[PDB]
RNA sequence: GGCCUGCU
RNA sequence: AGUAGAAACAAGGCC
């Protein structure tokens, strides 16, 4: 089971403010 | 969207989701200092609910006292302590009439108990104020000091071993011309005149209450001395005997029996009513319960209960309210000061509040001191006209049950009638009538009668609604009791006794909550997983496979590597967790017995190991090396009471030797009044005699042991 | 008459008789005759026992005095005058070893050669009646009975007097002499007529002296003595006193029922003042994380090494400078503290091995920030008495503060579903019973719906921070440690990660009571500029340390990075209840389980699957401009978990008081909504009690706002 | 024999003699419980705060000679510092695990006998058979039940008397058994313990646990047999139910 | 500086 | 400064 919140907005925010990417990874 | 948890009650009835509104996950409020700011407030308020009472001056303690009983009837809804003796006796007499023979049987049972009880029973108590050090000492230490002083000062009737004999000693002490004690500071002899000792025997020690849920303002809780403990014990025994025979008294039983009684009452009232009759359940609550139960009413009740009983029993029961009516409430630690400019702080003992100037305090503490000063005597305040905290909950519940009974439609003489269940400080009353004005009249009658008996209903925490939904001491009821799980939440963590004890206690708590508070299977499994996680994180006993680095991980890993059947190690030694919803009632070590290695099994439960403490909520435990006991704080060493540790060492040595002589001393408390040496010598002589008669002991050993006993007796007699 | 008993007998006999009387509880002062009788019986039995020593075979030497031997072999073993416990112990021991039948009552002596007991008594009544009472008392008597009356009459069973007649004559002479002395005194008749009541014991507890003088002052006002009060109560009979006083009482004392209607309740009166500010021990919404993929679990690894490795991933460090001063502090001190922490991290990195814990140098910056030497010196009141500014410790009501908009946004963000897995629970015993399988399925659902919530991230952060602080303050009670914040999670693809929010620098932590304070300057990363909600960051000292280059849906954005430095404190009880923060999961999941089971009871089949997957029946949670917005069971679970987590984080007395006083009103409203016709005696008092708790706590203010919204939506 | 030698050595000193002579047998309980360390108000907090320290456990003096000063690595297992008010020395949990992995062995073959109730419980659970789970409303009525699976039909006082007679024949005191059933069970127990090497106290505690009958107030619905009430948490739920047949 | 205490 | 809320901590006792 994979949770899916209708308010997900998985594409709404351009980046997660708390857990960003910064690093080239 | 603004998430709003409280909006969930638009659909889920409040009772069902009531667990949401219990913030029992954060640290409870803790008193941050001295309880002398609340004790003075309690004294002032107790004297303010009874100010119209009749002042006087005790002629023995020499302190002012207030006597509100039979005072003017209250004229406003404000709290009133003016209990009427005639009304109290009417309530008790009607209670006896409705339940014939309750008081006679209760008195018989209590007479047996008081004739049978031993002095050792006073040890099974919490902190008590010992009058020989003016500090709080455990019950056993205070009792030992009191008995030592009594023996030193000529009182020795308590050596018989019965509690009533110790009470006789206590009473004979107050007549002693001048007591003396030998407290240390190399020790000094401090002599207390009659009045000083009497004031010290009646004094109550007050400390602030900690870890209180559901209140914004801290309270004050008091602990009684050691002279008043026995009389309170006997009175409480009588009150419990009476309450156990009352269907409407919920105090002397557990939670589930409270549920049963309350459900029975609701079924009896609501169902038996015809269609036309209405019903209304009052989920009320009494305000300032302690500050209005005048001990003189308890004396009236105790005298009415003990009618037609032997005079000695009547006196020994009545002595408790007589001592509580003259109690002095020791203030407390005393305030503390500071100097912002000079950058320093000072501590002033509460004793010098009577003499200290009022230029230091606030605008509120100054008023409190100004008002409490007249009552102070030698650093303690007279607190006659009320109680401090409980200590008579059973008898107060008897009074509440009497007032509830007083409306059985045989004493109401009217269409409306009421009954319910009473638990000290909390009641649920179920009114019936043929019309709404009938319910109004019934509620007014109940309120006025309670006011006469000296107990006030709180009008800011009581509502009346059609029968069905109601609440009672946090047992919500919606057409059948609903289990709120947030009250038992604090119990889930590791209790903190030791490893095996913690495992047993946690699994037992999970099982019990599954039984009572309707904890579901999946939630029980998640609680089990979280408890195991917390237990490992607290005892550093991780699974071993993990690369955790802790002070204990090295040899947990070593033991894991050594073992063959790794699925048998105790969770305390890094083994796997094998519990589930079906194994919660089986102690752990008994669970993994089949999976254990012979070597590990032998090492684990080895009686020779030096960790087991020979034993000490009922948690099912199995003796094991993981039953060690934690250390003590060792904070006494700095203080002047260093010598007490030597006393403990010597007492433990002597008691261990006695245990060696008498096998049953550990199991059942040893009775008898022969000195310890004489008992030991007599046992040795008889043992040698029987062994020589038929056994291993021969003539040489018999002669040696007999001569050793003879020289021991000679040393004793010196 | 005490002189007779004290003189005519030996000191040891009177001493042990005193011990016996004290044992039974009597007082020799009153029952002197009983004392004399006990002493006489003891002397009789002792004279019976003494001067008898058996030997190898069945015979005795019966010496007169002072003739001991190595072959003691006492012919008699006295049982009387040993105390009840010791007497019964010896009786049971001898009965067990011999195997005889234990006498029901305590005998006097024992015979070893013959292996039987002997009972001896002294009687003032007729001898035959006493002897037959003794015989019938001893059921199935295998024990010899002997009776010695003062007048000289003797009797026994079968007349088997197994004793030397010289001993009998000696005891007869002793009794005759005692009778002569008693007759000379004149108490002999009293002894003869007093034997009837000696066996029975009556308790003689009484009140006299000071106790009686206190009892005479502890009665209703109109009574003078305790005896008069007892006489009045005993003669009391009910005559309508209650019904007589009810009418006499004023009619203003009533319990008028005020009906509670849809219009009665009113919105709670939230306080007014400056907006409230953050008070949690770590940033919740504005918490950056410098992560590095690492195959480690939970506690594996050295926290310092993990922290430095995470720090060595972000390459945008700049020279720190203050961008939102503290308004009350020495902010340059905060800047130097951060500089020192960074230098110390470089130092530890340069070292060969990584110490488990690092103790910071005691510099002025940490000394001020951690409040060292701040406490006034303790002094006695004798000399610090005339000080001009000496007062009582400031104890005043907390400063009032109003509700801000940030707490609602934080609670919103603390309910969303993240894309990680913040909780990884160990295995459980293998399931066998079908209940275990159903529970496992439902638990998979729950732990999936709760492991991804951000409230669980806050739970884990709090647990780790409090555990680390407690362990460090219990060991290094005199050095400034450096405790980096760490948290580990599984990404959406299962890869493990470790995170680094910031650093903590514990101060001196000599905690004695479970309320003392250990100050720890908390340094935290963040990406949110403080110049947007300045009223919220009242107690921090934000600095600008670096400039990240994050990748978004647009690509590189290059936002600046900030460091929220602040001092703070936590006690030994807050640390414990923060370490125990995992019960929030239990609370929320128990509520959700209750709801699901309640629904599934009606429909005879499990309902969890469609509840969590079909997006079936939904609950009203939240409030949008369009009205109340429904939410699925997943969102209800997450919202309840977030509520519990915030209760744990923002705990305070105000919350407890408000929760209770508002549960009362909530139950009243629910009773109204069920058409139960509620009714209140004093609603205004309840409202005033509720409004007294809302003072300055952001969480309590937010809860009051929710309650006002619920009252608006309910009853309408 | 050594008992009297130790008594003589103890009374040789002044304070020990004074305590020995003044105190009577009745005051033994008070003297045993005489201690300055008060009970923990918050055991959980103290335990969580104590395991952080070194040597949070107290063990008998014999640890000094039974367990080395330090293990292989060199972590101290015990410290000569004495406890507050006893001769017990302070040790760390490393000591407990060191005992478990290296301590003297022993034959625990008698352990199942001493704790026979718990192993009988496991035996019942192991041989139990389950059935289908039914979702249906449960009328959880509250009544008093018996929680002891094998109660021997004896009151607490009567059970205590039986235990004292079985394990402490000499200390039985004035009490004499009356019911023939008591005598029969006493003989049955005495025959099977004619030679048992475990301490008398453990035997007494075991007999007390497996003879005294216990009753508790539970919300049971279906069952009430002591065997069924044992697993009440597994066959009774708010909405679900299960058929369970304990092994027997 | 040294000793002692982290509920006394 | 900071925690905290009707009173406290921000180390205490002794040589």
């Amino acid at each position: 089971y994979s949770p899916t919140s209708p308010s997900y907005s998985p594409t709404s925010p351009s980046y997660s403010p708390t857990s960003p990417s910064y690093s080239p990874t | 969207m603004d998430v709003n948890p409280t909006l969930l009650f638009l659909k889920v009835p409040a009772q069902n989701a009531i667990s949401t509104t219990f913030p029992y996950t954060g640290d409870p409020p803790y008193s941050h200092g001295t309880g002398t700011g609340y004790t003075m407030d309690t004294v002032n308020r107790t004297h303010q609910y009874s100010e119209k009472g009749r002042w006087t001056t005790n002629t023995e303690t020499g302190a002012p006292q207030l006597n509100p009983i039979d005072g003017p009837l209250p004229e406003d809804n404000e709290p009133s302590g003016y209990a009427q003796t005639d009304c109290v006796l009417e309530a008790m007499a009607f209670l006896e009439e409705s339940h014939p023979g309750i008081f006679e049987n209760s008195c018989l049972e209590t007479m047996e108990v008081v004739q049978q009880t031993r002095v050792d029973k006073l040890t099974q108590g919490r902190q008590t104020y010992d009058w020989t050090l003016n500090r709080n000492q455990p019950a056993a230490t205070a009792l030992a000091n009191t008995i030592e002083v009594f023996r030193s000062n000529g009182l020795t009737a308590n050596e018989s071993g019965r509690l009533i004999d110790f009470l006789k000693d206590v009473m004979e002490s107050m007549d002693k011309e001048e007591m003396e004690i030998t407290t240390h500071f190399g020790k000094k002899k401090q002599r207390l005149n009659k009045r000083s000792y009497l004031i010290r025997a009646l004094t109550l020690n007050t400390m602030t209450k900690d870890a209180e849920r559901g209140k914004l303002k801290r309270r004050a809780i008091a602990t009684p001395g050691m002279q008043i403990r026995g009389f309170v014990y006997f009175v409480e025994t009588l009150a419990r005997s009476i309450c156990e025979k009352l269907e409407q008294s919920g105090l002397p039983v557990g939670g589930n029996e409270k549920k049963a009684k309350l459900a029975n009452v609701v079924r009896k009232m609501m169902t038996n009513s015809q269609d036309t009759e209405l019903s209304f359940t009052i989920t009320g609550d009494n305000t300032k319960w302690n500050e209005n139960q005048n001990p003189r009413m308890f004396l009236a009740m105790i005298t009415y209960i003990t009618r037609n009983q032997p005079e000695w029993f009547r006196n020994v029961l009545s002595i408790a309210p007589i001592m509580f009516s003259n109690k002095m409430a020791r203030l407390g630690k005393g305030y503390m000061f500071e100097s912002k400019s000079m950058k320093l702080r000072t501590q002033i003992p509460a004793e010098m509040l009577a003499s200290i100037d009022l230029k230091y305090f606030n605008d509120s503490t100054r008023k409190k001191i100004e008002k409490i000063r007249p009552l102070l005597i030698d650093g303690t305040a007279s607190l006659s006209p009320g109680m401090m905290m409980g200590m008579f909950n059973m008898l107060s519940t008897v009074l509440g049950v009497s007032i509830l009974n007083l409306g059985q439609k045989r004493y109401t003489k009217t269409t409306y009638w009421w009954d319910g269940l009473q638990s000290s400080d909390d009641f649920a009353l179920i009114v019936n009538a043929p019309n709404h004005e009938g319910i109004q009249a019934g509620v007014d009658r109940f309120y006025r009668t309670c006011k006469l008996l000296g107990i006030n209903m709180s009008k800011k925490k009581s509502y009346i609604n059609r029968t069905g939904t109601f609440e009672f001491t946090s047992f919500f009821y919606r057409y059948g009791f609903v289990a709120n799980f947030s009250m038992e939440l604090p119990s889930f963590g590791v209790s903190g006794i030791n490893e095996s004890a913690d495992m047993s206690i946690g699994v037992t708590v999970i099982k019990n909550n599954m039984i009572n508070n309707d904890l579901g299977p999946a939630t029980a499994q998640m609680a089990l997983q979280l408890f195991i996680k917390d237990y490992r994180y607290t005892y550093r006993c991780h699974r071993g496979d993990t690369q955790i680095q802790t002070r204990r991980s090295f040899e947990i890993k070593k033991l894991w590597e050594q073992t063959r059947s790794k699925a048998g190690l105790l969770v305390s030694d890094g083994g796997p967790n094998l519990y589930n919803i079906r194994n919660l009632h089986i102690p752990e070590v008994c669970l993994k017995w089949e999976l254990m290695d012979e070597d590990y099994q032998g090492r684990l439960c080895n009686p020779l190991n030096p960790f087991v403490s020979h034993k000490e909520m009922e948690y099912d435990a199995v003796a094991t090396t993981h039953s060690w006991i934690p250390k003590r704080n060792r904070s006494i060493l700095n203080t002047s009471q260093r010598g007490i540790l030597e006393d403990e060492q010597m007492y433990q040595k002597c008691c261990n030797l006695f245990e060696k002589f008498f096998p049953s001393s550990s199991y059942r408390r040893p009775v008898g009044i022969s000195s310890m040496v004489e008992a030991m010598v007599s046992r040795a002589r008889i043992d040698a005699r029987i062994d020589f008669e038929s056994g291993r002991i021969k003539k040489e050993e018999f002669a040696e042991i007999m001569k050793i006993c003879s020289t021991i007796e000679e040393l004793r007699r010196q | 008459m005490e002189d007779f008993v004290r003189q005519c007998f030996n000191p040891m006999i009177v001493e042990l008789a005193e011990k016996a009387m004290k044992e039974y509880g009597e007082d020799l002062k009153i029952e002197t005759n009983k004392f004399a009788a006990i002493c006489t019986h003891l002397e009789v039995c002792f004279m019976y026992s003494d001067f008898h020593f058996i030997n190898e075979r069945g015979e005795s030497i019966i010496v007169e005095s002072g003739d001991p031997n190595a072959l003691l072999k006492h012919r008699f073993e006295i049982i009387e005058g040993r105390d009840r416990t010791m007497a019964w112990t010896v009786v049971n021991s001898i009965c067990n070893t011999t195997g005889a039948e234990k006498p029901k009552f305590l005998p006097a002596l024992y015979d070893y050669k013959e292996n039987r007991f002997i009972e001896i008594g002294v009687t003032r009544r007729e001898v035959h009646i006493y002897y037959l009472e003794k015989a019938n008392k001893i059921k199935s008597e295998k024990t010899h009975i002997h009776i010695f009356s003062f007048t000289g009459e003797e009797m026994a069973t079968k007349a088997d007097y197994t004793l030397d007649e010289e001993s009998r004559a000696r005891i007869k002479t002793r009794l005759f002499t005692i009778r002569q002395e008693m007759a000379s005194r004149g108490l002999w008749d009293s002894f003869r007529q007093s034997e009837r009541g000696e066996e029975t014991i009556e308790e003689r507890f009484e009140i006299t002296g000071t106790m009686r003088r206190l009892a005479d002052q502890s009665l209703p006002p109109n009574f003078s003595s305790l005896e008069n009060f007892r006489a009045y109560v005993d003669g009391f009979e009910p005559n309508g006193y209650i019904e007589g006083k009810l009418s006499q009482m004023s009619k203003e004392v009533n319990a008028r029922i005020e009906p509670f209607l849809k219009t009665t309740p009113r919105p709670l009166r939230l306080p007014d003042g400056p907006p409230c500010s953050q008070r949690s021990k770590f940033l919740l919404m504005d918490a950056l994380k410098l992560s590095i993929e690492d195959p480690s679990h939970e506690g594996e690894g050295i926290p310092l090494y993990d922290a430095i490795k995470c720090m060595r991933t972000f390459f945008g460090w700049k020279e720190p400078n203050v961008v939102k001063p503290h308004e009350k502090g020495i902010n340059p001190n905060y800047l130097l503290a951060w500089k020192q922490v960074l230098a110390e991290l470089q130092d530890i990195e340069n070292e060969e091995k990584i110490p488990k814990t690092k103790n910071m140098k005691k510099t002025s910056q940490l000394k001020w920030a951690l409040g060292e030497n701040m406490a006034p010196e303790k002094v006695d009141f004798d000399d610090c008495k005339d000080v001009s500014d000496l007062k009582q410790y400031d104890s005043d009501e907390p400063e009032l503060r109003s509700l801000a908009s940030w707490i609602q946004s934080e609670f919103n963000k603390a309910c969303e579903l993240t894309d990680s897995s913040w909780i990884e629970l160990d295995e459980i015993g293998e399931d066998v019973a079908p209940i275990e399988h159903i529970a496992s399925m439902r638990r998979n659902y729950f732990t999936a719906e709760v492991s991804h919530c951000r409230a669980t991230e806050y739970i884990m952060k709090g647990v780790y921070i409090n555990t680390a602080l407690l362990n460090a303050s219990c060991a290094a009670m005199d050095d400034f440690q450096l405790i980096p914040m760490i948290s580990k999670c599984r990404t959406k693809e299962g890869r493990r990660k470790t995170n680094l929010y910031g650093f903590i620098i514990k101060g001196r932590s000599h905690l004695r009571n479970d309320t003392d304070v250990v100050n720890f300057v908390s340094m935290e990363f963040s990406l949110t500029d403080p110049r947007l909600e300045p009223h919220k960051w009242e107690k921090y000292c934000v600095l600008e340390i670096g400039d990240m280059l994050l990748r978004s849906a647009i690509g590189q954005v290059s936002r600046p990075m900030f460091l929220y430095v602040r001092t703070n404190g936590t006690s030994k009880i807050k640390m414990k209840w923060g370490m125990e923060m995992r019960r929030c999961l239990l609370q929320s999941l128990q509520q959700i389980e209750s709801m699901i089971e309640a629904e599934s009871s009606v429909k005879e089949k499990d309902m969890t699957k469609e509840f969590f997957e079909n997006k079936s029946e939904t609950w009203p949670i939240g409030e949008s401009p369009k009205g109340v917005e429904e939410g699925s069971i997943g969102k209800v679970c997450r919202t309840l978990l977030a509520k519990s987590v915030f209760n744990s984080l923002y705990a305070s007395p105000q919350l407890e008081g408000f929760s209770a006083e508002s549960r009362k009103l909530l139950l009243i409203v629910q009773a109204l909504r069920d058409n139960l016709e509620p009714g209140t005696f004093d609603l205004g008092g309840l409202y005033e009690a509720i409004e007294e708790c809302l003072i300055n706590d952001p969480w309590v203010l937010l809860n009051a706002s929710w309650f006002n919204s619920f009252l608006t939506h309910a009853l309408r | 024999m050594e008992r009297i030698k130790e008594l003589r050595d103890l009374m040789s000193q002044s304070r020990t003699r004074e305590i020995l002579t003044k105190t009577t047998v009745d005051h033994m309980a008070i003297i045993k419980k005489y201690t300055s360390g008060r009970q923990e108000k918050n055991p959980a907090l103290r335990m969580k705060w104590m395991m952080a320290m070194k040597y949070p456990i107290t063990a008998d003096k014999r640890i000094m000679e039974m367990i080395p000063e330090r293990n292989e690595q060199g972590q101290t297992l015990w410290s000569k510092t004495n406890d507050a008010g006893s001769d017990r020395v302070m040790v760390s949990p490393l000591a407990v695990t060191w005992w478990n992995r290296n301590g003297p062995t022993t034959s625990a073959v008698h352990y199942p006998k001493i704790y026979k109730t718990y192993f009988e419980k496991v035996e019942r659970l192991k041989h139990g058979t389950f059935g289908p789970v039914h979702f249906r409303n449960q009328v959880k009525i509250r009544r008093r039940v018996d929680i002891n699976p094998g109660h021997a039909d004896l009151s607490a006082k009567e059970a205590q008397d039986v235990i004292m007679e079985v394990v402490f024949p000499n200390e039985v005191g004035a009490r004499i058994l009356t019911s023939e059933s008591q005598l029969t069970i006493t003989k049955e127990k005495k025959e099977e313990l004619q030679d048992c090497k475990i301490s008398p106290l453990m035997v007494a505690y075991m007999l007390e646990r497996e003879l005294v009958r216990k009753t508790r107030f539970l919300p049971v619905a279906g069952g009430t047999s002591s065997v069924y009430i044992e697993v009440l948490h597994l066959t009774q739920g708010t909405c679900w139910e299960q058929m369970y047949t304990p092994g027997g």
